[PDB]
């Protein structure tokens, strides 16, 4: 075997895909189920929102979405028949921890806000326009997780 | 977050929003206007959630007494029904709503010394809720240290009789009415740090919202009272009125100032939040307007344990309505049936 | 009672009590209701009035 | 302490730190090596918990759902009887979880067969031994995150179906919606193991 | 080839595994130390003002 | 000692058949716990409820049994000389079929609690109670059938 | 569940034969089914005297499903006669067999040849190894999959049934057809699959048996490159089946809410639902593993209660040992009649309800109605 | 030593001995404990159920002794020439029946406690309540079965 | 390999430009947080101020882009054949612009929250409003001009 | 490397260097935190007092740029061969200034609040407010001044 | 390079320079917080008495520059080559007088701000009030005197 190519890299390699996918689904959940907490809160009051209502869940699970597609592009470059550095092993758990926590965060930051924010939507119609900006500045944080980790994978290789 | 919710509490606030939707809509009470006598008033009102609690009560007797007292009788057992499945943070933090209601009947029943009153019925026309299993308290002769050693030791009361005692022989009516201020000042300061320290994290703010405003109407009704019948020391306001409201923790020593209803204009201006005594009627109407509204909000949060306590502030806010509607029926006042207020 | 009796005498009561077997309803509670016989002591006027 | 816990956690931390710093001053940096152990160890102790890990923590994720919104369901059933019924498609996309961590198990024992003495730590049984372990940590705990986020969205479900039973049917987007990921990190645990081998 | 003998032995793994096993024991036994006995059923009041 | 059958080899198997009942048996407690209590709890103005509210306990009690009979089954293939291979599969059964146990009976516990107090105020949702309680027996099991599943592949080949 | 709504195909008539059976599958003992069957023998023999008398809390479910017990252990007994369990012992009855050789060891490895099929069911020869249940499982899950998917066709081939009946041909058809060549596209190929592959001889015929379930999943992350050679034009089939499934993706969302327009609610509920059903298929058709793991659960639980009760006692011992097995057996047949039989047959009863419920009732149920419930005066008082 | 059979072996053995009694004693206090002030609450205005009320106490004990006839049995296994296999199967055992053990130890605690309570104010819960515990107490009976299999095959198998 | 430049050396590497999101992520999103409750809470009374008030969840942006631009850059710069020494110093430059801008993140959420409540009573505080907000941002500023000082020192003069 | 300038010694000097700025960053945002919600809290009564109060955070950003100048001057310091004894010395300043740089974010920011909602009702309160800030700011520049010695004595002395 | 003098040496030289102000500066920071809630609370009833109450804050100031110059003193004693010996005492030097502040600064802060809350009342207090925390403040100079003389042991009879 090369010395750049121990025989340890499937685990880190493995790491990566585990570390990206779970971490953008708990993410995911998250941001979808602390908004239905307020969703299904004010659906007693008024019936009829739940139409505009269904931007922050589909929103959230985009980040999924995200954390599939880096974890589905990185896998399928790993296999017993060929060998592979060590340099391109870390990275994919660089790749994997980066979009893990940054979809995470934005999960987080759209399950408060999608949650306080159709919360109060029932007394105003106006300010949608308004919740519905922040929540795109709230969202390309997981966006920027995925920007830096496809330039990430497209080095050492 | 709002993960460790429903190992406890998740029956217990499951059951409670079915107690929430069966309160009365707008149109409900519009159905209950038109009822010209209390049979009419007894049968569309077994139309909703409470019906069948008029069962059995009389052949054409009715007054709003009997009305009143039932639909708070259903509340209470319920009430204890509620209780009577809790663990211990939840336990105590209920127990806290309880030891809230309390401090009421302790000054109640001290009132009906310098009446001589009879003892048997001075509980009756008391509030079941709030009750302490040891009541010698008007039968003895009444003196603050020799009823002391009763209410301090044995009841839960011990820690909110602090700096309490004075000219502890009279026990006047407007002196019973400093002691049971000072007691729900050391109570609410007692209750907000609960809540601080150990609850659940959405139920925290809504709580201390909802709870702060409390101590905030307990302390401008006391403003005004103390305004217009009492002569006393600004220190001795400053002690009536709890800083842990925290809307205001700067007005409060501007209150203590205020001799006038000006003053209390002024005290209650630099505020904005909210505006009572605004050239209006029925001062109580807007306090139980944003308390509604207050609590329209806490329902919203769906895991919260602060549900309950907005609960019963609701509930009998609703039946207080019912009493209301009943009033203005038998005895023809007409004009005012409208007054209810209701949210939901 | 025993424990608010014992502070409003400071210490120096006598007190004994005698149980009851087969006890008897009432109107209030309509149920089976334990009870005990009891008898206390003191010398001042006002104090057994108390 | 004010805590014991989180005074471990410091006084756990703190020797990691200073037993790392005592190697490497005394100039063995190879006497701790992360990259030995990895080849010492069996290639089967990765494999087997991952699948004993997988299909465990699978069912406490659906096992933990279904503990929320059963009592949920239950709660406003003492109003409404017709809920439970009705709402009982709830805890369904809480329990079809537990099944997507079974038929992982099923289809990684067919990777599980027996080696050599030699051929042991060559690089093919290698790769399958750490496939399974991160495909296992990877659908479990995805599946796990799955039953938080479907048993709450489910109890929600449970009470804001007691008033206006016509919202249900537009409240099932979130569960429906919500049981995706759960799918997602499914998909990616054959996917990622496909590749693999069994053991030669 | 080898790893040090003392700690770094063989039966390291051998050891984490019974530290997992330990992870989910003591966060379980949290669970079955965190229960309340509900005493409001078990015991009732006179109370005479409600009956 | 061997390269194919080192010594520690049993370590796994004594644990793996302990932690396999020992979980299991948490979780029963567990059960049998929160359902016990709200037993206690709700048939003290019922006597009636008795007997068909006991149905948690009955149903957490299944869960010990479920533990112990794949407990049995490690126990036969343990044995001195022994191989690493099926020295971890058994390891492998017995937290597998552990924590999901205690996971079960973590569920049947509360939802049991939560069903013998809403039985006595509803007496239709004990027929639904029951519905919604015996997915919490099942999960549980699923982790027994993949502790079968890999305890087929011990004695096949040992080597 | 439900009330079903007016002109509706019910779904008693499949429930009557369907419950029970699938019931059947999920213990299946002769035993086991022949003590159920006794103790529902007596319900309806005593019919006409026990319904005037009054009735226990859990006897009132027991004797108005005095039928749908009575109907149930038949079925169960005849499914105990295809696994040939007998109180987890076999049957040794036809002597067809697999054929042993004639000279070995004790202790050695012996493999078996057939001279012929067992013409009912399993046999006696897959009773004793531990290897036997690893032939036994692969059969009995694919037995799940096979018949479930049947009967998830069955119940949605009574789709059709109503809406052709309410002269919906406008509409439904074109909800109708992408709807069936989605689930029936794929795992109707699934299910060909293992029909196929079990009359094709790979042993005399040298060839690779292929992957039970490899062949599904590089279907999709794969266009079309086998590498397991089932079939020659397997792989020409494979990828127009892929695409045809998902050309009826968009064809079924875009053609039902599209009139000769919408108002905001038909294309939403439209593309809740087909995203719904696209993932219902996958799910609920995997969803059928209840039926084997129970049936896999119940036969080697009471395996090792034979086992470990019985074993021990049935060792000779010449005076305490015929008190011994009184003893012992009153421990074996009060478990495995009490709780083995009451436990796992009331959580048994409950998944068929709810496979019947949750996977059926949403092919056939398209909605609810209005109970009839007429008035009448009858002995009603209760204080 | 060998390689079979080293001299750190009965380290195993010893401490699983141990663990036999120790957690066994845990549940048996703990169950003696909230039972304990079960009793000792509600029967001081109902005297005469004492002797009626008290079997969640015994009970108690009945797990303790369970954890004692494994202890006193895998006492006779131990030995300085024992294999290392002889001393993981001791650990299996001491550890089964005592983690176990005190599952019932904190599950007829409790119930113990709560039984007793609502067994002063119905009295037909008791022939009721009893009935809830034994499906808790058997779970301690079944780790010492368990733990009764291993000790029968630690000595036997063992070819040194 | 090198002993100047060993196989385990882009370790640090990876993590450095890894850490650099992460802590800038939490970071932004948690003042996005605690300023996103503040505009929606202060909005449901006197509506349509929406435009002044989004300048904190803006500059809880600008923030994470500090974030990216760093770490962007510093994969330019790993390699499979790089140096122990330029490994460290990618990862020191990741570390400071990630944690200061957590430490910025902090810094913006809770100034948005008691801030833009306070400006429905005062519409006077909207000028301090910005000034005292960017003394909270010029820390995310400072963290990034010290990593791009130290990624121009990864290269140069390296064996 | 060698035994005297290891390949580990840029490890302390490239977290040293981070340590510089991340701890004077949190200390900043966590001054900046406290009295900046003073700021906002007190502003809604009367506007004119901003710019008297603006001083804190004023002095917040000043603790901030003291760690800025040292991890600007360390900067320069760094290379592959350099000893390890300098390696050590500025991981030495890294700590001094940064946490010391913390401490005084921890007094500025407590300080703050109590001082800004005391100065709406005292104007006399201001004069010595300062003065009570000046004590926790010297406070901070003692870690500078430290720190600044010890870089002097990193460049001194080498193999 | 030799036993008596390995090159690990300065590390816990270089720690000691540190961890004599940043544990000293941590706790005069606090002796300063606490005191600064109690001067602010009171002086807004009474103006006039601020001045004689800075005398807690000056004096954290006071234990603050103890750190300072035990630190700068026991800079001057590194070295590439020093004794591993002579690095050890750095430290102690360093930690005694590090924690000494920590301690004697909780003590003047919790003193601080109840005594100056007594001078609002009381007027005679504050003569009472100076001169126990001088025995708090004298606790604070017993590390000084230590770490002084530890110093002087540092560089004598080296080799």
């Amino acid at each position: 075997s090369n010395i750049y190519a121990p025989l340890y890299a499937p685990f880190f390699g493995f790491a990566g895909c585990a570390a990206a996918m779970v971490l953008s689904c708990l993410g995911a959940a998250i941001g979808t189920a602390k908004s239905g907490i307020g969703i299904a809160g004010i659906g007693t009051f008024k019936p009829e929102l739940i139409m505009k209502s269904l931007i922050p869940v589909v929103m959230s699970g985009i980040l999924a979405i995200y954390g599939l597609v880096v974890a589905v592009l990185i896998a399928g470059n790993l296999s017993p028949t060929e060998d592979y550095t060590l340099f391109n092993g870390f990275m994919h758990l660089s790749c994997g921890l980066c979009v893990g926590f940054a979809c995470l965060s934005s999960g987080y930051a759209i399950g408060m806000v999608g949650d306080v924010g159709v919360r109060k939507y029932m007394h105003q119609p106006r300010l949608f326009v308004g919740i519905v900006l922040i929540l795109i500045f709230s969202e390309v944080l997981g966006l920027y997780g995925m920007i830096v980790a496809l330039i990430l994978n497209t080095r050492g290789s | 977050e709002g993960v460790y919710f429903n190992i406890d509490n998740g029956f217990i606030e499951g059951v409670v929003r079915g107690y929430r939707n069966g309160l009365l809509s707008n149109n409900q009470y519009i159905n209950l206007t038109q009822c010209d006598t209390l049979e009419d008033l007894k049968l569309q009102l077994s139309s909703t959630d409470y019906g069948n609690f008029l069962s059995s009560v009389s052949s054409e007797s009715l007054t709003t007494s009997l009305i009143q007292e039932y639909a708070s009788s259903k509340l209470y057992h319920e009430f204890n029904y509620i209780r009577d499945q809790s663990s211990g943070s939840t336990r105590k933090f209920m127990d806290y709503i309880t030891y809230g209601y309390m401090i009421d009947n302790v000054a109640l029943m001290i009132t009906g010394t310098i009446h001589d009153r009879d003892k048997g019925e001075i509980l009756q026309r008391c509030h079941p809720l709030g009750w302490f299993d040891t009541l010698p308290t008007l039968s003895v002769a009444t003196d603050l240290e020799s009823l002391y050693e009763t209410v301090l030791v044995d009841t839960p009361l011990a820690p909110y009789f602090k700096n309490c005692f004075d000219t502890a022989e009279e026990l006047d009516d407007m002196n019973i009415e400093i002691i049971r201020n000072k007691l729900y000042k050391a109570y609410l300061e007692d209750f907000y740090n609960f809540v601080t320290e150990e609850i659940p994290e959405p139920a925290k703010e809504c709580m201390q919202t909802l709870l702060g405003f409390e101590a905030d109407r307990r302390s401008i009704n006391i403003a005004l009272n103390s305004l217009q019948s009492s002569d006393i020391d600004p220190d001795l306001k400053s002690d009536l009125l709890p800083n842990i409201g925290k809307l205001y923790p700067l007005a409060t020593f501007h209150l203590a100032q205020a001799q006038d209803f000006e003053g209390v204009r002024a005290a209650l201006a630099n505020v904005y939040e909210y505006r009572g005594f605004l050239e209006t009627g029925n001062l109580e109407d807007h306090f139980y307007q944003l308390e509604m509204e207050l609590c329209r909000d806490a329902f919203t949060q769906q895991f919260a344990i602060s549900t309950v306590w907005a609960w019963m502030k609701s509930k009998e806010q609703e039946v207080r309505n019912i009493t209301w509607i009943a009033e203005c029926i038998a005895q023809n006042q007409r004009e005012r049936i409208n007054n209810y207020i209701s949210v939901y | 009672l025993e424990q608010i009796l014992w502070r409003v005498l400071r210490g120096n009561l006598f007190f004994k009590t005698v149980e009851i077997e087969q006890p008897v309803y009432d109107v209030k509670t309509r149920e089976y209701k334990h009870k005990n016989a009891f008898i206390v002591f003191s010398h001042g006027d006002l104090i057994i009035k108390r | 302490k004010f805590s014991f816990s989180h005074f471990l956690y410091y006084l756990v931390l703190i020797v990691v730190i200073v037993y790392g710093l005592y190697k490497l001053f005394t100039g063995h940096g190879s006497d701790i090596n992360f990259g030995k152990f990895l080849l010492r160890t069996s290639p089967y102790m990765w494999a087997n918990l991952g699948i004993a890990l997988c299909v465990g923590l699978s069912v406490v994720g659906a096992a933990w759902g279904i503990f929320i919104t059963g009592s949920s369901m239950i709660g406003a059933g003492v109003r409404a009887p017709r809920i439970t019924t009705k709402n009982l498609i709830s805890i369904i996309f809480c329990e079809v979880v537990a099944i997507y961590g079974l038929i992982i198990a099923i289809v990684f024992s067919s990777k599980l067969t027996v080696a050599t003495a030699e051929n042991m730590y060559s690089k093919s049984n290698l790769y399958t031994g750490y496939s399974l372990f991160w495909a296992g940590i990877t659908v479990g705990a995805s599946n796990l995150i799955c039953g938080i986020a479907v048993g709450i969205t489910g109890a929600t479900a449970a009470i804001s179906d007691a008033a206006d039973s016509a919202l249900f049917v537009k409240i099932l987007v979130i569960e429906i919606f919500g049981s995706i990921l759960g799918l997602l990190g499914l998909i990616v645990g054959l996917l990622m193991a496909g590749k693999a081998s069994e053991f030669q | 080839d080898i790893l040090s003998s003392i700690w770094t032995e063989g039966l390291l793994m051998c050891l984490i595994v019974s530290a997992l096993l330990l992870f989910i024991l003591i966060v379980a036994l949290s669970w079955i130390s965190n229960l309340d006995i509900t005493y409001g059923a078990l015991e009732k009041s006179t109370n005479p003002i409600k009956k | 000692m061997t390269e194919l059958c080192p010594v520690y080899a049993p370590f796994f198997g004594a644990i793996g058949c302990a932690s396999a009942i020992i979980f299991t048996s948490l979780g029963a407690a567990y059960g049998t716990a929160k359902s016990g209590v709200g037993i206690c709890a709700t048939c003290v103005l019922r006597p009636d409820l008795l007997f068909k509210n006991i149905v948690p306990v009955i149903m957490a009690g299944i869960i010990a049994i479920y533990g112990l009979v794949v407990s049995v089954l490690v126990c036969y293939s343990l044995g001195q000389k022994q191989a690493l291979y099926t020295g971890f599969i058994q390891l492998g059964a017995g937290l597998s079929v552990g924590l999901s146990g205690l996971a079960a009976g973590f569920a049947i516990g509360i939802v049991g609690d939560a069903g013998v107090r809403g039985s006595s105020q509803q007496p239709r949702l004990f027929v639904g109670m029951i519905l919604i309680l015996i997915f919490a027996e099942v999960l549980g099991l699923y982790g027994l059938i993949v502790a079968l599943l890999l305890n087929s592949r011990a004695t096949q080949d040992v080597v | 569940y439900g009330i079903a709504q007016y002109r509706e195909i019910n779904a008693g008539l499949p429930t009557i034969v369907t419950f029970p059976f699938m019931f059947a599958i999920m213990f299946g003992d002769m035993g086991h089914g022949f003590l159920m069957t006794l103790a529902a023998l007596s319900l309806v023999l005593n019919e006409k005297k026990i319904n005037k008398m009054k009735r226990g809390e859990i006897f009132d479910m027991a004797f108005t499903g005095r039928y749908i017990i009575l109907l149930m252990g038949v079925f169960s007994m005849y499914t105990g006669f295809l696994y040939n369990d007998i109180f987890s012992k076999t049957m040794t009855i036809f002597k067809s067999g697999w054929k042993w050789p004639d000279h070995w060891k004790k202790g050695e490895s012996i493999t078996a040849t057939s001279v012929g099929t067992y013409p009912i069911g399993l046999d006696w020869a897959w009773h004793g190894t531990e290897n036997a249940l690893l032939f036994s499982n692969s059969y009995k899950m694919k037995l799940s999959i096979l018949m479930g998917f049947i009967h998830m066709t069955y119940s949605y081939f009574f789709s059709l049934a109503n809406h052709l009946y309410f002269n919906s041909m406008i509409d439904i058809i074109g909800n109708f057809i992408p709807g069936l060549l989605f689930m029936q596209g794929i795992f109707g190929y699934l299910s060909v699959c293992i029909v196929y592959k079990w009359a094709v001889d790979w042993v005399k015929d040298g060839k690779p048996a292929p992957g039970l379930l490899n062949m599904l999943i590089n279907m999709f992350l794969s266009p079309g490159t086998i590498d397991d050679e089932l079939y020659p034009h397997q792989a020409k089939v494979q990828v127009f089946l892929l695409l045809m499934a998902l050309v009826c993706i968009p064809w079924l969302l875009l053609v039902k809410p599209l009139h000769f327009e919408d108002f905001g609610d038909i294309m939403i509920h439209q593309v809740i639902h087909t995203i719904e059903f696209c993932l219902n298929c996958v799910s609920h058709t995997a969803s059928y593993l209840r039926l084997w793991a129970l049936s896999l659960a119940h036969a080697q639980l009471s395996s090792v209660l034979w086992t470990m009760t019985i074993q021990i006692a049935f060792g000779f011992r010449g005076f305490v040992g015929v008190f011994m097995t009184v003893a012992l057996f009153a421990m074996w047949f009060a478990l495995t009649c009490a709780v083995l039989v009451l436990m796992e047959g009331t959580s048994a009863m409950l998944h068929s309800l709810r496979l019947h419920w949750v996977e059926s009732m949403s092919k056939f149920f398209v909605g609810e109605g209005l109970p009839y419930e007429p008035f009448a005066f009858e002995y009603k008082d209760m204080e």
